[PDB]
């Protein structure tokens, strides 16, 4: 037909905006990112595509990130357009605390930060972001939380998701063995299994990965953005008997 | 404080007293008050100083490109640049100055500029808060079409006539010259005109 | 009336052998009155500490904006703030407002976690970085404390030996000041631990 | 195959479009404009004196040849010669002459030809980022006699490339000239040239753009510049009559 | 503002075949009397003049544009030498509405502007305006102390609207020239010099 | 055949890919070879100078350039999109970081302030991107030495030993045949020129080559002897003769 | 003591 | 029509380093009347064929010369309004050269404030160039001048100029004179010597009647200003001209 | 806050008191009045010090770029004609009154600056509260064709007059000297003429003296 593909404000006769859906296949090129919601602490996870030998894949976390001492993110999409809206998020959370003097809830910035990704699928000769996220938080109103944001602006709250490549199985494998209690250390041993069983390679090293953890587990209650280093995933990794 | 300029047959002359003041303290006693705005254009900075520096340093910008784009300038053109900065911004600053130049065709010219901003034609011109003591001791000694030797001391006898009786602001004296051939800074010292 | 001479607060800083000491007063109120026994005029960001004087709005408002920042510089550079940058930041973060300014006598104190060193400084309301090594003060009663702190502080001091010369420098002065002194507070700092003590004095 | 997929599939009318070869083509099509006069300049160094020469054609008789010139005295100590159409030479000449100035108003001295070729070339890049302006179809030469570097030639093209040659020519006829002084330098191994006088160095550069150019020249078909400390200027016609008498 | 180099008075009168206006030639700085080579009368065309008082810095600013106003008239009107030229009413409104829109901006011109000339039909014209922009007309006018001293005098020559064609030129010039005497006799800042302008609907114009 | 999702940038194709970036990264691979590898006590940054004509003084323009005393660069690809970049990079040290922190920045926060100067020009039509690349390399005092790449897309892959340009994979094939973990600078330096003897044609002397180092402070370059703590630069361009002996040691 | 006021060619810049 | 793609717009370059929209404007000047200007020992004289389409037009008041501030004139040949748009920029800036410098604008410095303006249109995209080629000269301190303006932005200094459809002709009769008289014509024979030409240049349009116009600037006969003609001066110049060609 | 500048045959030099004042009351025993805009160049501002230090560490950034963009050493005159234009925008709210002197490829230089922008030149200058006294000393000792080590003394003993023969000055002296083709020597605490001797006893206190209401620990803990 007369091809309705060239601007994100064109509305094909069937009612569907094509140039948004394209973004939702610009994400499959990405690198997988997983998060499971425990009963006593969320876990996240990740996986990288490029892993040549002569580049420092030790300290540089490229996907996992923080927003403050309560909230963490795991990206899946273009990387030019992650700094743009993860500094903005930091700059949003502080500028809430700064003027209500209490911590940011998750359902605010996910609500906000997704409307930003809708302010570009509507007006101007602009593009929509190729981005997704996996939020992981805590707050008095609901406690533990998990959330997700497409490159459209639509968000939904979940219990366990994978984004990026090969989620099809990685949901399927997940949803048929996710118990509902799942103590934290019993969650990690699930997340690796998904990435172990879904990927393309067979090595699943210590360098290709990073997986972090939120923890309320301390006495004198408070939150702990525990990120894991290369030296202890190895303990996670030998312990399973890969 | 005490500056003046005069024309003659083969060119013109500028002059001044190298002294300043804030309150009643000798701060800088060797100051020049003459500006290389262009090769054969000069001036005399009377009034404030923070203003005339920047003003003069602008006018290079408009006379350094007008030099380039459109030809060598004329002296009439200069004061009609100075005038447009001093009139249009009169109610902030404090400056009243003099110019001088020369063409091989049109002989020496000297204009003047008060505080409020108004060019005028003049053969002899004076300016300075402490140089109103001379309007008598020059209008009688002065004539036209004289020469270098006759007008140099003419200046010299004037400025000491200022500083001796109640000048209240002046030091050494210096002067320059703008003929058709070239230019040369002159210098005369206290011991010369003091005993005079 | 001056802004600086309204509410009332006094702060002190002092160097020591691998230890420092900072303190402040708790009185607050209008002109010729007092309302609260309890207003911690002193704060901390990371290991680096800070203390403020003068008008209370520009106390409470400088806490937030500096807290808006160091929680970025940690996220962005993956490293806490150390003082000798912080002491520059407070200059240029005040010298932007050279006109319509804030009305503060700040201080700063902390250790540089690389060389184990101590550090303090003081400022004015448009960012003149004073880098005295022995001590530095600010408040309404500065002139009532540069004297009764000079004669009391030797160099190369020990923490509790350095403690009791803050308080007496802090008490015998604030007891003479006209607009201060309902209870105090002090911090002694070492490379790897901190403790808070209050102090006893008069009341109304 | 070279520009076949170019001329057909766009890539030749927008500036800011790359080809899958990497080549953008618009600026690579600007250079054809430089030769639209069939004109051919030259420049060389000295002990302290620099020179630049240009033809000055003999069109229909009605012109007033005093004004036809591609030599523009920019400021003092500086000068330039263009290669391209006149109008797209002025807008570069004038954007400069009001640029050496403000420097001297803002930094306290006169710019060299270093910066003046880095500045004006830091602009023609920009106009090949944005669509503000078609890139000026020129390639222009600068000259100077600096205080810290001595003589100095520089050069600028519509992309932004700039290098300070030792001697060079330009136009439709570079290969013929450039060889007739490249071979000259490997003789002596002197970046500069001898003959202290700015006079005697002209007659060197004339005769090399006679033997290797292709004909004989009068006084009127040329226009020539020169740079010396404190000055930049143009010249008279006798310098060749005091050549062929010696030969 | 507040001025420095302030001028002084001028004088006018209408008569049967035309008008007369004149000033003195002087530039002050206070009590001092620096310049005495200036004029006060800026002709425009061959029917019209303008006298000026007040700050000489601004009098230079008036003459700069009137010469341009007539210039931009000549653009695209070959007819505009004879009848489509600048008569005075074509002018004065420009020097009036400039001023009210320069007063309300609050950076005014402390000149006091007088205008004299003749229309194309042949009738008298004379009008006046100070810095605030107010306007009026009568057969004889002055400025500053000239209106506090010499206006009562010249009205003895020309009382009111009736006796205007009861008058000639020789009697007219021989009045203000005696008013000139007064100001050089008593006025503080005046000078012995003079500068005259007559207009005639038949013979035209002349000057000092 | 064409693709009709490549003449512009803000358009996605069904594989979720954008148009012109993919070709800019080809504009560099067609360009000359440049590199920089790493060591334990310093970092090296090298490339050559394919001087077009013999008459072009190949010294009036530097592939390498200083950003801060502790940080230097080199490109591979297009040129004018380099000296227009750095002139608005080093500023940003003096604008966004320095004046509000007193001191020059780390090496990676500099990169973030380059790569958005690189990404401002890939978000709106009417702007070609920077058909270049970069190898920023420097040092600081909590994370240490470093090396970093910066593509036109705004992404900055870090690295240890790497090259770019046409002669890349031939070189990258060679590095790990010679690279180690505990290597030292003056050992890591003759490697990074015998790497460049393969990706070259013709002359291989100081006047067809230029490179840099990073090391301990070079206070003799500093200028203001008399302060105890202001140890001066950490970046110095090796002159011709300082190179032109090492080859004869090889 | 006023014999050294000759080597002042101007008010900061010129020459 | 070498390039069907590279003509729809401006600000482009052909493969041969050209932009053709300028090369099509020039063909709008050719479809315009003739206009000339002679240089003289004291000043200049301008002229033009002023065609008449009907009998109904009033004579001598649909003039075509536009007079800039008293010392330079401009005559067109092409599309008139783009012209009259152009002097009406040249008639304002010259003031802005006066109120800063107080001298009347010279002639060259009046050109570069036109020849640099026109060049701006031929580098953007949202505009159209000018379809004129206007002649302009006058008098200043340093003699006379005379120039041609051409929509490429170029201008050059001419002893003689001619445009329109009578280009190839009047570029001869202005070559003859500059061989006879290197010593500089006076300003009372060039005029009638101009009328000779426009009556010779008409003969591409022997169909239709017309009207002749002249405007002239030189120091001796005018005291250094711009002015039209009238009276015996042009009437004899008419009588001079159609005589000699019959 | 008596500072001083003086030129000699092949270089220049400057010095400065080290007394601070929040009015009459002191607030710093010593403070480096000397500041840098570039390695060879150095400057010292007497007045509102906060407005002194901006312009130094600012202009030292707007010029460092210029040197690299120009591929050339700076010139001090460039450090003048920009700040001269900077201050004049503000027409005196700035509390600045500076000298500046250094070295450039064309020679040596000294210059003085005031707030409105009134800059002037001279072989010797002195500013601050003690601009008066310090100028008179060197008047009584300055010569033509002076030499380097004759100026360190003439410039130091001069501002020693700016200490004893002045009120608001103070303890120490800081000096910096340049010389062509050579680095910039920076003499910190070139002479300590006075010394805070010892009061006749220690007025300290022993342990267990004050009355602490409560006590508690602080944590600066992390992610555990």
């Amino acid at each position: 037909s007369r091809r309705y593909d060239s601007r994100t404000t064109i509305f094909s006769p069937e009612g569907r905006l094509y140039q948004v859906e394209y973004a939702l296949e610009s994400i499959s090129h990405a690198g997988t990112a997983i998060g499971i919601m425990a009963s006593d602490g969320i876990v996240l996870a990740a996986e990288r595509k490029v892993t040549s030998t002569l580049l420092e894949q030790d300290t540089s976390t490229e996907k996992l990130y923080k927003l403050n001492d309560k909230i963490a993110v795991a990206v899946a999409g273009l990387t030019a357009d992650a700094e743009i809206l993860i500094n903005t998020a930091r700059i949003h959370a502080q500028n809430y605390l700064k003027t209500y003097n209490e911590d940011i809830p998750v359902e605010i910035l996910v609500r906000r930060l997704s409307d930003i990704k809708q302010g570009y699928t509507q007006h101007g000769g602009l593009r929509p972001f190729g981005v997704s996220f996996i939020y992981a938080g805590y707050d008095d109103r609901y406690g533990y939380q998990l959330y997700t944001s497409n490159p459209s602006g639509n968000y939904t709250g979940w219990k366990a998701i994978s984004v990026g490549a090969n989620t099809s199985a990685a949901q399927t494998l997940l949803q048929m063995d996710y118990k509902d209690d799942m103590k934290v250390d019993d969650a990690i041993e699930l997340a690796l299994k998904t990435l172990s069983k879904t990927t393309d390679s067979s090595a699943l090293t210590y360098d290709r990965l990073e997986f972090a953890t939120i923890r309320k587990g301390a006495n004198d209650g408070e939150v702990y953005q525990k990120i894991f280093k290369p030296q202890e995933i190895k303990d996670i990794l030998v312990k399973t008997g890969i | 404080t005490s500056i003046m300029a005069v024309t003659f047959k083969d060119g013109v002359i500028l002059g001044a007293d190298s002294r300043t003041t804030t309150g009643a303290y000798i701060a800088n006693r060797v100051t020049d008050k003459l500006t290389r705005v262009h090769d054969k254009i000069w001036c005399c900075r009377s009034g404030s100083a923070a203003d005339t520096q920047a003003i003069a340093d602008i006018v290079q910008y408009h006379l350094e490109l007008y030099t380039s784009q459109y030809g060598t300038p004329s002296t009439e053109t200069a004061a009609s640049v100075f005038k447009e900065l001093c009139y249009e911004n009169k109610d902030n600053l404090t400056a009243g100055i003099i110019v001088a130049g020369y063409d091989d065709k049109n002989k020496g010219e000297v204009y003047t500029i008060p505080l409020g901003g108004s060019v005028h034609k003049l053969p002899y011109a004076i300016a300075g808060s402490g140089s109103t003591f001379i309007y008598g001791y020059c209008d009688k000694n002065f004539r036209e079409n004289m020469s270098k030797e006759e007008t140099v001391d003419f200046i010299k006898h004037s400025l000491s006539q200022a500083i001796k009786w109640d000048g209240s602001s002046g030091g050494v004296i210096r002067m320059v010259v703008l003929t058709a051939a070239g230019v040369e800074r002159l210098i005369f010292y206290p011991d010369e005109y003091e005993q005079l | 009336s001056d802004p600086s001479s309204i509410n009332g607060g006094i702060v002190v800083a002092m160097t020591g052998k691998d230890c420092v000491a900072i303190a402040c007063d708790l009185r607050l109120g209008s002109q010729s009155l007092g309302v609260s026994n309890k207003f911690e005029k002193i704060f901390h960001y990371g290991h680096v500490f800070l203390g403020i004087t003068g008008l209370a709005t520009d106390v409470t408002t400088l806490n937030e904006m500096f807290r808006y920042k160091t929680n970025l510089y940690k996220l962005k550079e993956e490293r806490a703030i150390e003082p000798e940058t912080f002491t520059q930041l407070v200059s240029s973060s005040l010298y932007e407002r050279r006109f319509g300014p804030y009305f503060v006598g700040p201080v700063v104190a902390g250790i540089n976690s690389k060389s184990g060193k101590p550090f303090i400084a003081g400022f004015d309301l448009i960012g003149c970085i004073d880098e005295a090594k022995d001590f530095i003060v600010s408040g309404t009663a500065s002139d009532q404390l540069f004297g009764m702190c000079e004669s009391l502080y030797e160099p190369n001091l020990e923490p509790e030996d350095l403690f009791e010369t803050i308080s007496q420098a802090l008490l015998n002065a604030a007891d003479r000041d006209a607009l201060s002194g309902w209870g105090a507070v002090v911090y002694i700092i070492k490379k790897d631990e901190v403790v808070k003590r209050y102090l006893k004095m008069r009341q109304d | 195959s070279g520009a076949a997929a170019a001329s057909a599939a766009g890539y030749d009318r927008h500036i800011t479009i790359f080809s899958p070869e990497g080549r953008l083509y618009q600026v690579e099509y600007a250079f054809k404009a430089t030769n639209q006069t069939n004109i051919n300049s030259l420049a060389v160094r000295g002990k302290d004196c620099t020179v630049v020469i240009s033809q000055k054609k003999v069109p229909d008789k009605l012109l007033d040849p005093t004004t036809v010139s591609y030599i523009f005295c920019i400021s003092r100590t500086i000068g330039m010669v263009v290669n391209g159409p006149i109008p797209d030479a002025r807008n570069a000449a004038l954007r400069a002459k009001a640029e050496a100035a403000e420097f001297r108003y803002k930094y306290g001295y006169d710019m060299p030809c270093d910066v003046l070729a880095k500045r004006m070339a830091n602009l023609s890049q920009i106009y090949t980022q944005r669509a503000y302006m078609r890139p000026l179809g020129v390639i222009l030469t600068f000259v100077s006699v600096d205080e810290e570097l001595g003589p100095s030639i520089y050069k600028t093209d519509p992309a932004g490339y700039y290098v300070g040659y030792k001697a060079t020519a330009t136009g439709p006829k570079q290969q013929e000239i450039t060889t007739n002084l490249e071979n000259h330098f490997k003789k002596s191994k002197i970046d500069h040239i001898n003959e202290e006088s700015w006079e005697k160095v002209v007659e060197f550069a004339i005769t090399h753009m006679i033997d290797a150019l292709g004909t004989e020249f009068s006084k009127n078909d040329l226009e020539v510049g020169v740079a010396t400390k404190d000055k930049f200027f143009t010249l008279s016609a006798e310098n060749i009559e005091e050549r062929l008498v010696a030969i | 503002q507040q001025p420095i180099v302030t001028g002084t008075s001028v004088i006018s009168m209408k008569y049967d075949n035309g008008v007369i206006i004149a000033a003195d030639n002087l530039g002050s700085y206070g009590s001092l009397l620096r310049f005495n080579g200036v004029e006060r009368l800026i002709p425009v065309g061959d029917n019209t003049v303008v006298g000026i008082s007040g700050d000489i810095s601004d009098m230079q600013h008036i003459e700069r544009l009137l010469k341009d106003l007539v210039t931009e008239n000549a653009y695209d009107n070959p007819l505009a030498d004879a009848e489509e030229a600048l008569e005075p009413s074509y002018i004065f409104e420009y020097l009036a509405t400039v001023m009210y829109q320069r007063r309300s901006k609050m950076n005014p011109l402390w000149n006091a502007i007088i205008v004299a000339g003749v229309q194309s039909n042949g009738d008298q014209f004379l009008r006046y305006v100070n810095l605030l922009g107010v306007t009026y007309s009568s057969p004889t006018l002055a400025t500053g102390f000239g209106a506090h001293m010499a206006n009562p005098l010249l009205r003895k020559v020309v009382d009111r609207e009736s006796d205007i064609p009861k008058t000639t030129v020789q009697v007219a010039e021989e009045a203000i020239v005696n008013a000139m005497r007064v100001l050089y006799y008593r006025d503080a800042r005046s000078s012995r010099n003079f500068s005259l302008a007559i207009i005639d609907k038949n013979t035209g114009l002349t000057f000092k | 055949m064409t693709d009709r999702y490549s003449f512009s940038l803000t358009t996605f194709s069904p594989s979720g890919k954008l148009g012109q970036i993919d070709y800019a990264l080809t504009a560099v691979k067609q360009g000359v070879t440049s590199l920089g590898i790493k060591a334990t006590n310093g970092v090296v940054i090298a490339t050559e100078k394919k001087s077009s004509s013999p008459l072009a003084m190949s010294e009036t323009l530097s592939k390498v350039s200083l950003l801060t005393p502790d940080i230097g660069a080199v490109y591979s690809g297009m040129g004018p999109d380099y000296r227009v970049l750095v002139d608005k990079s080093r500023k940003v040290a003096h604008t966004s970081y320095k004046r509000i922190y007193g001191e020059y920045p780390p090496t990676k926060l500099l990169v973030s302030e380059v790569a958005k100067i690189m990404q401002e020009a890939t978000q709106s039509g009417g702007v070609r991107p920077f058909g270049v690349s970069l190898l920023i390399a420097g040092h600081d005092e909590f994370n240490g030495f470093s090396l970093y790449q910066v593509d036109p897309s705004g992404s900055y892959f870090p690295w240890k030993a790497t090259a770019i340009g046409k002669g890349s994979v031939a070189a990258k094939t060679f590095l790990e045949k010679r690279w180690n973990d505990e290597l030292e600078l003056e050992d890591a330096i003759h490697i990074a020129l015998l790497t460049l003897k393969e990706s070259v044609e013709g002359e291989f002397n100081g006047d067809t080559i230029e490179l840099a180092i990073i090391g301990d402070e070079n206070p003799d370059l500093l200028g203001y002897t008399g302060i105890p703590t202001d140890k001066g630069p950490r970046f110095r361009k090796l002159t011709s003769q300082e190179i032109n002996d090492r080859l004869e040691a090889l | 003591k006023w014999d050294f006021a000759k080597d002042i060619k101007g008010y900061g810049t010129q020459k | 029509s070498i390039g069907t793609g590279y003509d729809l717009s401006n600000s482009v370059f052909s493969p041969d380093g050209r932009n053709f929209q300028v090369e099509y404007a020039v063909k709008a000047v050719e479809n315009g009347t003739t206009s000339i200007g002679i240089k003289c020992n004291d000043g200049v004289v301008f002229a033009v064929e002023k065609l008449i389409t009907s009998k109904l037009l009033v004579p001598q008041k649909n003039v075509k010369i536009q007079v800039v501030d008293r010392h330079i004139g401009c005559v067109y040949s092409g599309l008139i309004p783009d012209g009259r748009h152009l002097v009406n920029r040249g008639r304002e800036e010259a003031a802005s050269f006066k109120k800063l410098y107080k001298t009347p604008i010279p002639i060259p410095a009046f050109a570069d404030r036109l020849g640099q303006y026109v060049q701006a249109h031929t580098l953007y995209n949202s505009v159209r160039p000018f379809g004129v080629s206007t002649i302009f000269g006058g008098v200043d301190k340093n003699g006379a001048h005379l120039y041609m303006l051409e929509p490429s932005g170029s201008y050059w200094g001419y002893k003689g100029a001619a445009t329109g459809k009578g280009r190839q002709s009047a570029k001869a009769e202005l070559e003859k004179l500059v061989d006879h008289h290197p010593e500089g014509l006076s300003a009372r024979e060039a005029v009638k010597q101009a009328a000779k030409i426009i009556y010779l240049a008409h003969e591409d349009n022997k169909e239709k009647d017309f009207e002749l116009e002249i405007s002239w600037c030189s120091l001796s006969e005018t005291n250094g200003l711009h002015k039209f003609v009238k009276g015996d001066l042009l009437q004899e110049a008419i009588d001079f001209a159609q005589k000699e060609i019959n | 806050t008596t500072i001083v500048g003086v030129k000699f045959n092949n270089g220049v030099v400057i010095a400065a008191d080290t007394r601070s004042t929040q009015g009459p009351i002191v607030a710093d025993k010593n403070c480096a009045k000397l500041h840098r805009i570039s390695p060879k160049i150095w400057c010292a501002g007497a007045g509102t010090a906060a407005d002194t230090e901006a312009v130094t560490q600012l202009i030292g950034s707007n010029i460092e770029l210029h040197s690299l963009y120009t591929s050339r050493e700076p010139r001090v005159v460039s450090a003048l004609q920009m700040l001269k234009q900077h201050l004049f925008k503000y027409q005196g709210h700035i509390g600045a009154y500076l000298i500046v002197a250094g070295v450039d490829p064309t020679g040596s230089h000294l210059f003085s600056i005031h707030a409105h922008g009134s800059t002037d030149v001279g072989y010797y200058l002195s500013l601050g509260s003690g601009s008066l006294a310090a100028m008179a000393v060197l008047e009584s000792h300055w010569k033509q064709d002076l030499t380097k080590e004759e100026a360190i003394k003439l410039a130091s003993d001069a501002i020693q007059a700016g200490i004893w023969n002045d009120l608001g000055s103070g303890s120490n002296v800081d000096v910096c000297v340049m010389e062509i083709g050579k680095d910039a020597e920076y003499l910190r605490n070139y002479l300590t003429p006075n010394v805070r001797e010892e009061k006749q006893k220690s007025y300290k206190f022993p342990r267990g003296t004050t009355a602490v209401l409560k006590e508690s620990i602080v944590n600066i803990c992390d992610i555990q």
